RNA sequence: GGCCGUAACUAUAACGGUCCUAAG
RNA sequence: GUAGUACAUUCGCAAGAAUGAAACUCAAACGGAAUUGACGGGGACCCGCACAAGUGGUGGAGCAUGUUGCUUAAUUCGACGGUACACGAAAAACCUUACCUAGACUUGACAUCCUUGGCAAAAUUAUGGAAACAUAAUGGAGGUUAACCGAGUGACAGGUGGUGCAUGGUUGUCGUCAGCUCGUGUCGUGAGAUGUUGGGUUAAGUCCCGCAACGAGCGCAACCCUUAUCGUUAGUUACAUUGUCUAGCGAGACUGCUAAUGCAAAUUGGAGGAAGGAAGGGAUGACGUCAAAUCAUCAUGCCCCUUAUGUCUAGGGCUGCAAACGUGCUACAAUGGCCAAUACAAACAGUCGCCAGCUUGUAAAAGUGAGCAAAUCUGUAAAGUUGGUCUCAGUUCGGAUUGAGGGCUGCAAUUCGUCCUCAUGAAGUCGGAAUCACUAGUAAUCGCGAAUCAGCUAUGUCGCGGUGAAUACGUUCUCG
RNA sequence: GGUGUACAUAUCUCCCUGUCACGGAGGGGU
RNA sequence: AGCUCGAGCAAAUGACUCUUAAUCAUUGGG
RNA sequence: CUGCUGAUAAGGUCUUCAAAA
């Protein structure tokens, strides 16, 4: 995102900001209840986002 | 007020006649960054030289550039009114560069058909010391000879 | 000339974000970005006597968690937990009754070397008609005695009610602003004086961060215990 | 006139094309970021304060 | 020797333009 | 200052010499010496696309946009050398909108404090209506009033109204230039000086020697991101011509080794190395100057309006037009115009969206309709290569302007949207005095994407890749 | 010719400069 | 017209600037 | 190595204070 610094004029002087959506993939073959119950107690931190697809 | 001398990039030998001047004149006739188009122009002109002069195109090209190639340069130096000129001996590299630049500039102005034939006929005319680049070299040489007196004072 | 914000230059490298959430859509991103601003502005403009150094906000799909670091949390607590319910209801009205609130007060250790509360004290002294030279001198000497590195205080505006604006700066100790490794805390406050507005900007240097990482660690809350509740 | 315009913007109009996006913190009408619902001059302040998660300065 | 314009009350023109003569 | 003036006197042929006031006027003086800056058409040294060597433009024509001026009911306001003019505005048909005309309102469209009840506000259907708003309807989520829906009620709300020369915040500029200061000490009656100047070396007040100075702070540099080689981790939605590619960690480059000369910093050359001596690019911008810009992002002192400078709505306007300037696009053409086939990207974006395929249409597009919440599906790459044709002409260049028929968005396209087709075919054949940008993947040139956005002659802005140059001898001149 | 006799001056536009004058390019008026 | 012959000055109103001067427009005034 | 090179309306801020911590 590119934003002009100044309040009124001088469009030439403008700064920039970035936001990165880092992405990882991990596929489990067979889990079973023995692993699902343990997975229930993980408590992933808020910044991380899960997109479980079953 | 720079006190640094610029570096020099490689000239690269031509991959057809193995003559660097061919690559130099390709880069000189470059426009819009079209290497393919410039190379086509040069090679078509050289083939027309084959068709006309019945001699080696590289030899004809060298005979043209050596004849067009100047000796003296007049540098403008103003003091009070107008400019009094100064004749100075040029390096060989700038000599060749000026020869090629004049050749291209006077080739892209002749009255003829496609630039292929334009530059080809300009080269064949300059091979015999009768052309427009020849006139340019003659003019600068005569001007330097006239202003030979102020050659001692340069700056 | 103009200098980039000291906090903004260091954010995302050696400083974590004050609000940590991931919204669903662009419509919700604006609502969540405004509600947190309202909550923080509430905690700062009112209940000011508690020296609230900083408030962080942490939200999920539906749950709001607030971490309020304060120097004197007794004023937030009130008499036998009275004002606590008032501020809880204020926050619930701000965000919504449909969500679950997890407000958590935290006593901040070694408060003196925190630019927010230093600037707030500066602004209060300015508004209370206290002489500026004495005010800045006492604030600087107490900040230095707290055991930190250099502190730079810039106080600009209609100084002492004069008709021509001036500015007065006091740097005492090394304050490397171009260095990114330095732990520099910057705060800015407005003293609303009878003659207008005075802008106080406090930079404080708190050593060098020699451990690579996006913080994930407390920043001058750890020297004493930092354990206060009101949570679940 | 700013409070009335802000209130009118919140209020739904009688035509769909009548609706425009104003900043939610301030009331600026032009140069509004629909990704964040915040004008440029308030987006800069929020980014410098750390309010918007993940918005760090870019070096490219 | 002429002609024309020109100064923050008016008035005038220190000043500027131009034609001619051997010189005005 | 009057003024070496005037009168009187003496001398002199004469110019004049000697002597020499006052009236009036000012608070100082073309006063003295010394200090810090600024300046010099004064010297010495050093830098920058500054000059020089090249490339491509601008000023000439048409068009887009902004500005000055004028006109109008309004053409809202601001920005005015460098540091304003494709700027605020990353989207003016309605809204935006702050302007004009007109129809309506008054503790008000919005809010708090108080005495007080909640058994509503919406939305939509009727009639009057340009719409505001009125009279009637379903009388409504809910939770007993929580929020909000009210009555009473005066403090008041409200102001894009003035003052950026009362301010906070933010920003332009000198300038990413290398400067700006402080503590202690010493010199001087004092302003002040020293350190910061001197010699080497750098981009650098960078560092090393010298030195009545010894140190320190901000600035410089490094730490941060990215590109260039490699190792390891992982192999789906990448690869699957098997090790590309993507993204975490790490190695690597440190004047580290060597030769020269210097006291030392250090400078130059060589080796190996993907990379060599700030490896390329970005973020990062000291004290202060211009009372520089913004009260129209926001906040705010003071002044001003309070049945109006406050509020709602409809229409018009910000798009005018004898003119002038700035910034851009398109051209004046065979290094080209048109037609056909065809190869090679990166980055980004996408569920009121990206839209594959198919059918219809000369085409903009319409209908059907899968796929994709995305390394999976979609967003046609163009210059380039080959072939055909034009054969140097105001033309098969150039597209302005103009008439007609259609497409899409939208309540609504006349003022004032853009696209397609058909038809017409202005100027313009390289642009005067004078000026601009640029030192390698740079200039030039060709496409692609995104932001604001229902739609938009954005040709603008921010990004990505393809092809890809010429020149730098030197500081005599020119600006800083 | 607006002023002195097509010319000069004068007038307008653009360069030049921080700005003006000077200077340079172009246009019009009996 | 206040003055010199509807014109130009004078006066006023605004624009302009920190405020004026100058400038720009408008303008009543026989 | 000596061309040419002229001018810039008036009045003005800006130091409040060390008594002291
Ligand atoms: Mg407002
Ligand atoms: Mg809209
Ligand atoms: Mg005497
Ligand atoms: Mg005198
Ligand atoms: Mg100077
Ligand atoms: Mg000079
Ligand atoms: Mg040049
Ligand atoms: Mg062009
Ligand atoms: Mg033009
Ligand atoms: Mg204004
Ligand atoms: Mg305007
Ligand atoms: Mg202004
Ligand atoms: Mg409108
Ligand atoms: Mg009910
Ligand atoms: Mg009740
Ligand atoms: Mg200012
Ligand atoms: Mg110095
Ligand atoms: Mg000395
Ligand atoms: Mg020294
Ligand atoms: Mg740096
Ligand atoms: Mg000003
Ligand atoms: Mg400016
Ligand atoms: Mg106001
Ligand atoms: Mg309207
Ligand atoms: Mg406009
Ligand atoms: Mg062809
Ligand atoms: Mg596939
Ligand atoms: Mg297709
Ligand atoms: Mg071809
Ligand atoms: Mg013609
Ligand atoms: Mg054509
Ligand atoms: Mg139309
Ligand atoms: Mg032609
Ligand atoms: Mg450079
Ligand atoms: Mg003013
Ligand atoms: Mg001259
Ligand atoms: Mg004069
Ligand atoms: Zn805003």
């Amino acid at each position: 995102i590119t934003i002009i610094r100044s309040p009124h004029v001088d469009k030439a002087s403008r700064e920039q900001f970035e936001k990165n959506r880092h992405k990882r993939l991990m596929i489990l073959v067979d889990v079973n209840q023995g692993a699902i119950d343990s997975l229930k107690r993980i408590k992933i931190p808020v910044g991380v986002t899960l997109r479980f697809s079953k | 007020m720079r006190k640094n001398r610029a570096p020099k990039r490689t000239v690269l030998p031509d991959p057809v006649f193995n003559n660097t001047l061919v690559t130099r004149i390709i880069n000189v006739i470059m426009e819009d960054g079209k290497k393919g188009l410039a190379q086509r122009i040069l090679y078509g002109a050289f083939d027309l030289i084959e068709q006309r002069t019945k001699e080696k195109p590289l030899t004809v090209f060298e005979r043209a550039v050596g004849n067009v190639m100047p000796r003296l340069e007049l540098r403008v130096r103003r003091i009070a009114g107008s400019n009094y000129q100064v004749p100075t001996e040029v390096p060989q590299d700038r000599k060749i560069a000026l020869a090629l630049r004049w050749i291209a500039m006077f080739a892209r102005k002749r009255h003829e058909k496609t630039m292929l034939e334009k530059i080809a006929n300009e080269i064949i005319d300059a091979s015999n010391n009768t052309g427009a680049a020849i006139k340019k070299k003659d003019d600068t040489h005569k001007m330097a000879e006239a202003n030979k007196a102020f050659a001692h004072m340069r700056w | 000339g103009q200098k980039v914000n000291s906090n903004g230059l260091r954010f995302g490298i050696n400083k974590n974000w004050i609000s940590r959430w991931t919204a669903n859509s662009h419509a919700q991103t604006a609502k969540w970005l405004i509600e947190d601003e309202k909550i923080r502005n509430l905690f700062f403009v009112n209940y000011r006597n508690a020296q609230v150094s900083n408030v962080e906000i942490e939200r999920t799909q539906a749950t709001v968690d607030v971490f309020v670091y304060a120097a004197q949390p007794a004023f937030l607590i009130g008499s036998e937990n009275k004002n606590i319910q008032k501020i809880t209801k204020q926050i619930k009205q701000i965000i919504g009754r449909t969500t679950n609130l997890d407000l958590t007060i935290n006593e901040i250790g070694s408060p003196m070397l925190s630019a927010r509360i230093i600037a707030r004290d500066l602004a209060n002294a300015i508004e209370a008609r206290v002489p500026l030279r004495t005010a800045m001198r006492q604030s600087l000497i107490k900040v230095l005695k707290a055991g930190a590195n250099g502190i730079k205080v810039l106080v600009s505006g209609r100084l002492n009610g004069a008709e021509i604006a001036r500015d007065k700066m006091y740097i005492e100790g090394n304050m490397p602003l171009s260095t990114l490794r330095a732990d520099i805390d910057y705060a800015l406050e407005k003293a609303q004086t009878t003659y207008g507005v005075i802008g106080v900007k406090v930079w404080i240097n708190r050593g060098m961060i020699y451990t690579k990482g996006l913080n994930r660690t407390p920043a001058h809350i750890l020297h004493p215990q930092k354990k206060q509740p009101n949570r679940q | 006139a700013k409070k009335s315009l802000k209130v009118k913007q919140t209020r739904i109009p009688k035509f769909a094309v009548r609706a425009y996006t104003r900043c939610q913190r301030c009331g600026r009408a032009r140069a509004v970021l629909s990704h964040f619902g915040v004008c440029r001059l308030c987006f800069r302040e929020l980014a410098y304060a750390g309010a918007i998660p993940g918005v760090k300065k870019a070096s490219w």
